[PDB]
């Protein structure tokens, strides 16, 4: 394969208005 | 169990002969076991009674059990035979030939020629044999693994390349 | 002294050219295998040079030339002992080696890496030989595990096939757990007197030794395969039948049983370690003596066999007779080589078939290979003035002579009766009757290599107990007067054996069939031992290594317990810290209830 | 020490300024010539350690260590070029970077005279580890790897600090020289089981003890090769080393103190020894089976004899060439097949031939094969126990089958039986991956040959 | 000096610094040279220091 | 000759004159004579040109002389300067005295082969002198750990000292 | 979803250089990659390394001591001392308590 990066999914985590 | 009946009559009467074979050993008391144990075979041959029948299989199975050699023969290249598996290390799939290096395949001018024959009908013949497993293979896939023929002329049986190409049992 | 020491090392340098040539590319690769089996015919001539000044007048040294590393007050220099028991056996191991590897070319032939094969023989030999040199129980340990090694490498020949993968893996499981005492011997010789060389180890004579001779005991049950470590050496036949040959006449097997002997100025002076081996050793001989009366391979049969000889070996250790422990190693390697070596010639003739019950009717069609076959079989039942007679006919003589255990003695009598027995199997079922093998006759044993590899073997099978028994110098007080019933018990018991056993083996000929018997069924499956032990022990072992060692500990309880239930609180206090109204009127509701409980609770105003 | 902090921290310069096609050539070939000119720290003496200066000094401990560490730089490089030829210029030239300041801090750790530096620059080496695990790795869970690292470390040290500081305050110094001279005895005492706890924690986390180790199969895992390499041959031995140096001053308390943590070492050893026959990833099994080997030094630095102190300093050196090399060689089967499911691909002896040899060989030292300074290490740890208490002997027995068990057990899975008929990009191995493998397992086999130069200061 | 050759003299240098700068370290670590009661002795007709 | 026979002593040999008793030739007369011409003398005459070389560039070496400083006792107490000096030489004499032992159990094994089967009795005086220096050797150094010192070594003998004068005051 | 570039396919640095060593694409740069690691890692540290080795002037004194040790033998067998006292210091420097 090749080197995971962040998707949107994982993106989302931090989108929100608390962790 | 997929076998029918038949075919657990037939597998317990090979394996029970070849058990015999392994208690009587010399060849002439063999026969003479041989044809008795063959005698009860043909005494219920006709048995149209197919509770009775697998009755009579059950019984045969469990008399095998206690009568079984705890050492049968097994011949050597067999699973489980002395032989068996020996020559795996030496067998060597023949992508690897694709890796040679070029004064390596040099050496066999003649040999790698012919097989790029073989590779170019590899590829030409590849594109209709994945259509005639489309066109043949029921809405829900197969059933079954059995593999269809070559229905045309200059057609190759789908699914060809590592029956034909496999290695050989005695490579080197 | 500069020709004995300068010729008994050349022996060692030159086994060591050919494996210096191979991995340094400058070697002729057309015939490796001659190279290197002309190698070891020259290292026999040269060892025997230092092997006949010994015999004249006696002469032993010990050759320290280099040292290695000194650990405080332990110095370890590369020592190599020459001396009664290093003198004997190189030349007996070399002479064998010679044959072996000369029926390899032929038997080998085929093989497309068998220059590899010659290589990791020739290994398997050096190892062997630093094991039986050696001076200092380090440099003992480096050969001790180095033949383990290479049996692993040669056991696995053929890779491809799981089962020699499972027999290589299992007798390194065997010999590794043999080993425990071999390293806990090391432990207590260098905390209790400072060393690990043989010379002080034996100038202080400790009295106190039970505990360092049960290591050397565990040792050697693993190494020369006795009971409770014993199934690795038949599974050891996966491997190809020069291999078993070698690991079974020299190299690795005999191992066990020359370790004790080396350490006989321990043991003659402890008696409760001279019990347990007589003991270890009767049930071992009997045991698998029991297991060949049954097995139909007939490499196993020959494997069962050695394991009934190296039981006999520890019996003769138990009796306080180091030395005919010895002869019995040096007599043993010639028969046992060559019927290992006879079997392959039958295997080989019919297309790789092992099973007796498929042979038969080869006393004809296999001249050569029947009279060796047939020489061997006697040896090994101690026909009178046959190789085998010089050893094993002394140590029954002496084992009921003694002061023994009367159970090992019996043990040890009626496992010589069934010696012949299963002698008697082999002969009647691959020689006699008539024909059982395929159709298809390609019976031929007529190429030179397999001849005179052979010949050779035969006539050390015939003379080599003779000529060795008559050169040796005494070292003992040999027992001779007894009873006559007493003198004539190893021969008459044999014989009784051979006719019992033609009277087993003719009945198989008759037209009855018989239910086994659960003693039948207990012989041929090897006493369920390999059964339950290699079913049981794996199960358990293993699946406590993934439910509870991994899953249970690793991946669960010594995560929850730290790192995982930190996290949480951690996360939990973070919510409460920070799920506010953002409303102004709570914070500063709360400035109140802070300023009360400073000076109320805390007295932070005084 | 200045002749080789300088030109490490030169291979920076060299490695930004190289064209852009010689960035490996050049530091490769440069970092060799510095590995060159350690040796020169073997100008040892009986009696005294060589003192530099102030700053550094170099004794039969940290010499071998630095020479162990100035080797793997080298042989890191080769290692990496390959998976990271498709990156961009410069994030190559900061990956290099990365290693050549894991150097500078390592060599100048091991040579710290005065054990506030060496606090700084042991705990200096986690950023640059933690980046490379976390920026270079493959997978998802690399973030969660670079996070236990960071914090099991963080949570030992911390206390470290403050046990250091505490003890400058009453004895005056933390020089090492000066504690050799002004050392007193600890007297027992709830103040000073936990200034015991403190010094020796942060140590335990690196090794690691059993039960504290759960981060390092996670980091394993996730790192990359030359992650790999450095964290196994190297970083583990930070806590060895700093637990030989702080046991001088931790006497007689280490009598009872030890015991937990002897037990926990005797049994854990079996315990990983074990998980490693049923572990179903390459680079997680050599993991476990570093925890199993840093058992034994863990015990042997805890019984403090002469003999024990002799096999750790042998057995940190032999684990550190051979878990690099198996760690490397399970690399370049993971370079074709892109998994490090060890029966994923299976009967590669007879694809790769002499590829099987460096797993052979790499497979002999693991299960310490004598004469393998695998096996010296590991004998005079065990005769050294053995007079600690008898029944020891016990499960160093059992560790040392089992230990044969998964060694020859990952050769069989990987190199024999029949290969994986649909894996067909198994090519021949690179001149590269041969070279790596053979300067793992020459010096590792050469140092049989005159094993004083690492057998530690009491020798 | 060749354009392809001048990044070749960083870390040979930085050796010869650090080298050097050993060596000067030992200027300030003088003052029990040939003091010692172990190696503390007479100068020889020449000689100026012990070591340097 | 090359070592001292005083540290290394080897009784004086004894070797018996052939006594043949049959008329057969000897293989071993015949092997040493042709081991001496094919073996023995060309690799005397090629060691020979090699200590012609030598002769011509002689040069020495020498054993370091170690002069005697203040030991343990001496010292104040966290003096690093005279601890470091006394500290170094009794370093010094730990290795010193491992080799005194390396040497008396080297006499103790080349006695045991010597005199084989009857090494019981005639290594007498070997076993005795080992037996001794081990003693004195066990006294000096044994159990003060890994992190051994003077100081240490100190401890351990006031500590030996007091139990002999406690028991000394019993008599 | 996204807009994501595919999965590379793999390059095998056999195919436009059959005499690769797998240190670079560029056959000139793959050579020299090579030569270097080869001549510094085994014609030098290695072989150099291990010969400056095995001639290191008596590591660690071990020699020295055991000429020393002879010494001291000669002298003390000579003149009938004891060859090891059981006391490592002078006992008239030593003032018990008490
Ligand atoms: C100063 C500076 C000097 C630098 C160092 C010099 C040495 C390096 C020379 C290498 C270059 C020479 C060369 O070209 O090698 C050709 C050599 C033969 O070429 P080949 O015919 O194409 O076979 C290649 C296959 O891999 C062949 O595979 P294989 O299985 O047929 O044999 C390879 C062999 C690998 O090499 C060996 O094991 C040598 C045998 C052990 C001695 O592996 C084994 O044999 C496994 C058996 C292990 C035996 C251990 C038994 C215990 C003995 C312990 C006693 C030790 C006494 C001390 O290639 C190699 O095998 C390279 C191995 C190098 C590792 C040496 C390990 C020594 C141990
Ligand atoms: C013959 C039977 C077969 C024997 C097996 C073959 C092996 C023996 C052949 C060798 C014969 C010659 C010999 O032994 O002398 C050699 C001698 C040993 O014998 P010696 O100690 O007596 O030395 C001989 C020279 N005199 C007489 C002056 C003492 O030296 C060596 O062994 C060299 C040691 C090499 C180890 C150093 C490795 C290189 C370091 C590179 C740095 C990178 C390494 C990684 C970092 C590791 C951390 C430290
Ligand atoms: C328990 C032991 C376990 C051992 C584990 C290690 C095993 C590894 C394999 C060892 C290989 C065999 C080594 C033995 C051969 C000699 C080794 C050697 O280098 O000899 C050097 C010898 C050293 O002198 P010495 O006092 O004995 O000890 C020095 C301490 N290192 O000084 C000399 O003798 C000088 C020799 C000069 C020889 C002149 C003849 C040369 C002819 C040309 C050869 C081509
Ligand atoms: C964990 C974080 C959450 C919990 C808070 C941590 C702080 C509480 C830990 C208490 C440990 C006990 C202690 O602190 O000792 C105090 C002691 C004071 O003694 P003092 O008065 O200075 O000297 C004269 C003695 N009459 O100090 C001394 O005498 C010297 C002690 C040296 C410094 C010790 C540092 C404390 C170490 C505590 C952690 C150790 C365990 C680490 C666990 C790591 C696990 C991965
Ligand atoms: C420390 C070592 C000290 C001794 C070093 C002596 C070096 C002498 C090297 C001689 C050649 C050794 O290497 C090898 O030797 C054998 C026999 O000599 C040769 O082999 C030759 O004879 C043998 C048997 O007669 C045949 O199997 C082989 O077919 C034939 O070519 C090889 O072609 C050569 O490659
Ligand atoms: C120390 C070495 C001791 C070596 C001892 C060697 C064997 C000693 C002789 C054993 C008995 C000899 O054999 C004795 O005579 C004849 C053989 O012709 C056997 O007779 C048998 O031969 C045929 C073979 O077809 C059988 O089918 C038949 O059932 C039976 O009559 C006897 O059942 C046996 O008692
Ligand atoms: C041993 C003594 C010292 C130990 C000190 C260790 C301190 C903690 C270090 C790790 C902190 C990691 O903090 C966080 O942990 C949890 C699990 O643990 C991870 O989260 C992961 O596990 C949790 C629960 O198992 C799941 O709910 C979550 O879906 C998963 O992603 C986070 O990705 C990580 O960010
Ligand atoms: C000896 C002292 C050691 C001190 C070590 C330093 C402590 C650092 C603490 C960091 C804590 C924050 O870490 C936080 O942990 C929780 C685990 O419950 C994680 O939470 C994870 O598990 C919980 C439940 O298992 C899930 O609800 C959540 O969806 C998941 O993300 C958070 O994703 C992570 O952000
Ligand atoms: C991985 C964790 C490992 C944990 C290991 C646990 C080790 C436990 C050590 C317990 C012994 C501590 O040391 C002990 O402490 C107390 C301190 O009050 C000292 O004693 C002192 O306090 C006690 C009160 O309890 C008084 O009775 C005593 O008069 C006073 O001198 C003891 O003289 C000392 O022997
Ligand atoms: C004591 C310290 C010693 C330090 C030794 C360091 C050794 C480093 C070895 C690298 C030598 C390579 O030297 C090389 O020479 C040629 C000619 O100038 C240069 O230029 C070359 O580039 C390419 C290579 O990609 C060639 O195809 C082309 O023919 C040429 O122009 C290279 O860019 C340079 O890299």
């Amino acid at each position: 394969a090749r080197q995971w990066q962040p998707d949107v999914e994982w993106a989302e985590q931090y989108g929100g208005a608390v962790m | 169990a997929y076998l029918t009946h038949q075919q657990k009559v037939l597998r317990l009467y090979k394996r029970a002969l070849r058990h015999l074979e392994s208690w009587c050993i010399h060849r002439d008391k063999y026969r003479y076991f041989a044809c008795l144990l063959r005698a009860r075979f043909d005494e219920h041959k006709n048995e149209k009674d197919m509770v009775k029948a697998t009755q009579l299989l059950r019984e045969a199975e469990e008399e095998f059990w206690h009568g079984q050699h705890p050492q049968p023969y097994i011949f050597p290249e067999s699973p489980g035979g002395t032989s068996y598996e020996r020559y795996e290390c030496y067998k060597v799939p023949e992508w690897c030939l694709d890796d040679w290096h070029p004064s390596e395949k040099a050496m066999y001018p003649d040999y790698f020629a012919k097989r790029e024959q073989w590779k170019k009908l590899r590829r030409e013949s590849w594109e209709r044999e994945v259509k005639q497993l489309q066109e043949e293979t029921p809405v829900g896939g197969p059933r079954t693994e059995a593999l269809p023929p070559a229905r045309k002329q200059g057609d190759l049986p789908p699914l060809w390349w590592h029956i034909v190409t496999r290695p050989r049992e005695r490579p080197m | 002294m500069n020709m004995f020491s300068s010729l008994s090392l050349v022996t060692l340098l030159l086994l060591t050219m050919p494996i210096m040539m191979m991995s340094f590319n400058t070697y002729k690769p057309s015939n490796y295998p001659l190279y290197v089996k002309t190698a070891i015919s020259y290292a026999f001539i040269t060892s025997m040079i230092p092997t006949m000044m010994f015999i004249h007048s006696g002469q032993e040294l010990i050759i320290s030339n280099w040292h290695w590393l000194t650990i405080q007050t332990l110095k370890l220099s590369l020592s190599f002992k020459m001396d009664y028991f290093s003198m004997m056996f190189i030349p007996v191991a070399l002479f064998v080696t010679w044959s072996i590897m000369e029926f390899s070319m032929w038997y080998m032939y085929s093989d497309p890496n068998i220059n590899k094969f010659f290589k990791y023989l020739l290994l398997f030999l050096i190892t062997m030989l630093i094991l039986v040199t050696a001076n200092n129980l380090f440099q003992l340990f480096i050969g001790w595990e180095g033949v383990g090694i290479m049996s692993f490498l040669l056991i696995g020949w053929w890779y491809g096939r799981a089962d020699a993968n499972t027999a290589a893996l299992q007798a390194i499981l065997y010999n590794r757990i043999g080993d425990i005492g071999f390293i806990l011997a090391m432990a207590w010789f260098l905390t209790n007197l400072n060393t690990w060389d043989l010379q002080q180890i034996f100038m202080l004579n400790p009295s106190d030794s039970n505990m360092p001779l049960i290591g050397l005991a565990l040792a050697a049950t693993g190494k020369s395969a006795q009971f409770g470590l014993h199934p690795w050496l038949p599974s050891a036949m996966e491997g190809p039948t020069p291999v078993s040959a070698l690991l079974h006449s020299s190299t690795m097997v005999v191992a066990g049983i020359f370790l004790l002997i080396r350490f006989y100025p321990l043991t003659e002076n402890n008696k409760y370690i001279q019990s347990i081996t007589l003991c270890l050793g009767a049930i071992t001989t009997l045991f698998t003596a029991m297991c060949a009366l049954t097995q139909n391979d007939i490499k196993k049969i020959i494997a069962f066999s050695t394991s009934s000889q190296l039981g006999l070996m520890m019996v003769t250790i138990g009796i306080n007779q180091p030395y005919l422990a010895f002869l019995h190693i040096c007599t043993h390697a010639f028969f046992k080589a060559m019927l290992f070596m006879c079997s392959g010639s039958i295997i080989h003739s019919l297309n790789d078939e092992q099973d007796i019950r498929k042979m038969g009717g080869l006393f004809k069609a296999m001249p050569f290979t029947t009279t060796a076959l047939i020489v061997g079989s006697l040896a090994l039942t101690g026909m009178p003035f046959l190789t085998g007679f010089y050893s094993k006919d002394l140590i029954i003589e002496a084992a009921n002579t003694s002061y023994t255990n009367a159970w090992a003695l019996l043990m040890t009598l009626i496992a010589t009766s069934f010696t012949a027995i299963y002698s008697t199997r082999i002969i009647f079922f691959a020689l006699l009757g008539q024909p059982r093998f395929p159709t298809l006759v390609n019976i031929n044993e007529n190429n030179p290599l397999l001849i005179n590899s052979i010949k050779r073997l035969l006539i050390g099978s015939l003379f080599a107990g003779y000529i060795i028994s008559n050169n040796i110098p005494p070292t003992t007080i040999p027992q001779m007067t007894m009873p006559y019933y007493l003198k004539t018990t190893a021969l008459i018991v044999t014989i009784l054996g051979f006719i019992l056993a033609l009277e087993i083996s003719n009945m198989t000929k008759n037209l009855k069939y018989h239910y086994p018997s659960n003693a039948f069924k207990f012989s041929t499956l090897l006493g369920y031992f390999p059964t339950i032990m290699h079913r049981l022990a794996p199960y358990m072992n293993l699946s406590m290594s993934q439910k509870s060692a991994s899953s249970l500990l690793d991946l669960i309880w010594l995560e929850a317990i730290l790192p995982k239930t930190i996290s949480l609180a951690q996360m939990k206090a973070s919510t409460l810290v920070t799920n506010q109204k953002g409303l102004i009127k709570l914070y500063f509701l709360s400035f109140l209830i802070t300023i009360l409980i400073s000076m109320i609770l805390f007295n932070f105003h005084e | 020490m200045l002749k080789y902090i300088i030109p490490t921290i030169m291979l920076m310069p060299l490695t930004w300024l190289s064209k852009n096609n010689m960035i490996w050539v050049n530091s490769t070939a440069h970092s060799l010539l510095i590995s060159f000119t350690s040796l020169l720290l073997m100008n040892q003496f009986g009696d005294n350690s060589l003192n530099f200066s102030l700053l550094f000094f170099s004794d039969s401990l940290s010499t071998p260590l630095l020479i162990l560490t100035m080797w793997l730089l080298p042989l890191m490089l080769m290692a990496s070029q390959h998976h990271l030829s498709k990156e961009n210029l410069t994030r190559k030239k900061l990956f290099i970077t990365m290693l050549i300041s894991l150097q500078l801090f390592l060599i100048m750790t091991f040579t710290a005279m005065e054990l506030i530096l060496f606090y700084i620059l042991f705990e200096a080496t986690l950023v640059p580890t933690l980046i490379i695990i976390t920026r270079w790795g493959n997978q998802t869970e690399r973030l969660n790897a670079g996070l236990y690292f960071l914090f099991y470390t963080l949570a030992g040290s911390l206390p470290l600090l403050v046990a250091l500081i505490y003890i400058q305050n009453t004895v005056g110094s933390l020089n090492f020289l000066m504690l050799q001279y002004w050392v007193q005895p600890v007297h027992n005492s709830w103040s000073n089981v936990f200034m015991w706890l403190a010094c020796m924690m942060a140590f335990m986390v690196k090794m690691p003890l059993y039960g504290l180790h759960l981060w390092l199969p996670k980091a394993h895992v996730e790192a990359p090769i030359a992650g790999s390499m450095v964290l196994a041959a190297v970083l583990l031995k930070l806590g060895g080393y700093g637990m030989l140096r702080i046991t001088l001053i931790l006497n007689p308390m280490t009598d009872f103190m030890a015991y937990p943590f002897i037990m926990l070492s005797l049994w854990g050893m079996i315990m990983t020894s074990s998980i490693c026959l049923r572990q179903t990833d390459l680079k997680s099994l050599i993991a476990y089976s570093s925890v199993s080997h840093m058992a034994l030094v863990i015990v042997a630095i805890l019984i403090q004899t002469p003999w024990s102190y002799m096999g750790a300093t042998a057995l940190m050196i032999a684990h550190g060439l051979t878990s690099s090399m198996l760690f490397c060689l399970a690399n370049s089967n993971y370079e074709r097949i892109h998994s490090r499911t060890m029966i994923l691909a299976r009967g590669l002896q007879t694809l790769l031939p002499l590829m099987a040899t460096w797993w052979l060989l790499a497979s002999l030292t693991n299960l310490a094969l004598p004469p393998t300074i695998n096996l010296i290490g590991e004998l005079f740890v065990v005769m050294s126990t053995f007079s600690w208490s008898n029944i020891t002997i016990i499960l160093m027995g059992v560790n040392m089958v089992i230990t044969a068990l998964y060694s020859l057990y990952m050769l069989i899975m990987t190199q024999r039986g029949k290969y994986t008929y649909h894996i067909n990009n198994i090519s021949p191995s690179f001149t590269r991956e041969n070279a790596l493998m053979s300067l793992h397992i020459l010096p590792l086999l050469l140092l049989t040959l005159n094993p004083k130069i690492i057998l530690g200061p009491l020798y | 000096v060749v354009r392809d050759h001048w990044v070749h003299v960083l870390v040979p240098m930085g050796f010869v610094f650090g080298y050097y700068l050993d060596r000067k370290n030992d200027e300030k670590l003088t003052a029990f040279r040939n003091k010692s009661l172990l190696y503390k002795r007479e100068l020889k007709p020449n000689e100026e220091v012990t070591w340097k | 000759d090359s070592w001292d026979k005083d540290v290394y002593p080897e009784p004086p040999r004894r070797t018996p004159a052939p006594s043949p008793q049959t008329s057969l030739p000897n293989p071993i007369t015949y092997l040493t004579k042709a081991f001496d011409l094919l073996v023995d003398r060309p690799v005397t005459l090629v060691r020979e040109f090699i200590e012609r070389q030598h002769a011509k560039n002689k040069y020495y070496y020498y054993h370091r002389e170690f002069r005697r400083v203040p030991d343990i006792t001496e010292c104040q107490e966290k003096d690093v300067l005279c601890m470091f000096e006394a500290e170094m030489q009794w370093r010094r004499d730990y290795k010193v005295d491992q080799e005194i032992v390396n040497i008396i159990q080297e006499r103790l094994k080349a006695c045991q082969q010597r005199e084989g089967e009857s090494h019981r009795q005639n290594c007498a005086k070997e076993l005795e002198q080992f037996t001794q220096v081990v003693k004195a050797y066990q006294d000096r150094y044994h159990d003060l750990g890994a992190h051994y010192s003077a100081r240490k070594c100190l401890a351990k003998q006031k500590q030996r000292m007091l139990a002999e004068r406690k028991a000394a005051k019993e008599a | 979803r996204w807009q994501e570039d595919p999965e590379p396919e793999d390059e095998n640095l056999y195919e436009k250089n059959p005499d690769s060593h797998g240190y670079d694409k560029d056959p000139a740069v793959d050579i020299w990659n090579m030569r270097v690691v080869f001549f510094f890692g085994f014609s030098i540290v290695l072989v150099l390394g291990s010969t400056f080795v095995a001639y290191l002037p008596d590591y660690r004194m071990q020699e020295w001591a055991r000429r020393e040790a002879e010494r001291l033998v000669k002298y003390r067998e000579a003149h009938g001392l004891p060859i090891m006292e059981s006391n490592c210091f002078d006992p008239s420097k030593i003032q018990l308590p008490e």
